[PDB]
């Protein structure tokens, strides 16, 4: 997350942290997530593709630092890895990015809500907030495009809802951008996410419910004028998901 | 990697 402000896990509480173990036994940050039933983490098909290996990754409820415990968290072997059939990248960008991880304790047990681990709510199909509509992001991306290095401590920012008219202007990103997905950007182009982030939620207020709008995908650097962050739409995907998940 | 990826393995 480039700009925005430090966070800690109540406040994102539904935040899975995705880590890889490799070849030696060290274990590497991989992507974001969201719980979105006690079992189930929904991320980007993009972050597992090259290792679609199950059993090579742990996932972390109730995190909120990136390489040090935090007080009530959950660790989880992934039981299931599904990736989206329809998944494809082109030089540019990345297409039906959409996974779902069905998690499983050493002990054989889902989640358990509390304090640092809670739900979050999927949307309504096709129903999406208006362009102009302001939502939160969070991860432990880079906070510069040229960082080398990751934040230890989670971050969340705001940025506001871009129409698809707009985003699909040359001027942005052309036909690149799909109708299965949603773009978003800080009017000074001054926050956003960016590399790390990606699987992570997009989280928006429709009627009163805190629910979950995107995932990020793909964008072209980081908080840069015109180039918004592109965000797979959830409301397009709640067959495959349903399905899935049942 | 597609040139616009966000992750961080790439
Ligand atoms: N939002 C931006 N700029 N992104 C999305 C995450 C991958 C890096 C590019």
């Amino acid at each position: 997350i480039i700009g925005g402000e430090f966070t800690t896990i109540e406040n994102q509480p539904w935040f899975a942290a995705i880590y890889r173990r490799h070849r030696g036994g060290s274990v590497t940050y991989v992507c974001g997530g969201s719980l979105i039933s006690p079992c189930w983490v929904i991320s980007a098909t993009h972050c597992f593709i090259d290792y679609p290996k199950k059993e090579d990754y742990i996932v972390y409820l109730g995190r909120s630092r990136l390489n040090s415990n935090t007080q009530g968290e959950m660790k989880f072997e992934v039981e299931n890895l599904i990736l989206h059939k329809d998944y494809s990248a082109d030089t540019l960008a990345y297409h039906n990015d959409i996974a779902l991880l069905k998690i499983r304790s050493k002990e054989g047990r889902c989640a358990q809500p509390s304090r640092t681990i809670q739900t979050i709510a999927l949307p309504s199909m096709y129903n999406d907030p208006q362009f102009g509509t302001s939502c939160e992001i969070t991860g432990f991306g880079k906070e510069q495009s040229t960082d080398y290095l990751y934040p230890e401590q989670l971050k969340m920012t705001v940025v506001k809802l871009i129409s698809h008219r707009e985003c699909q202007q040359p001027h942005y990103y052309g036909s690149e951008v799909t109708t299965k997905m949603l773009c978003a950007a800080d009017p000074q182009w001054k926050t956003d996410s960016c590399q790390g982030d990606s699987g992570g939620p997009l989280v928006c207020s429709l009627q009163g419910r805190m629910t979950l709008t995107g995932i990020v995908s793909w964008g072209r650097g980081c908080a840069l004028k015109d180039k918004p962050g592109v965000y797979t739409r959830v409301s397009h995907f709640l067959p495959w998901i349903r399905s899935h998940t049942k | 990697c597609p040139a616009y990826s966000a992750y961080l393995a790439c």
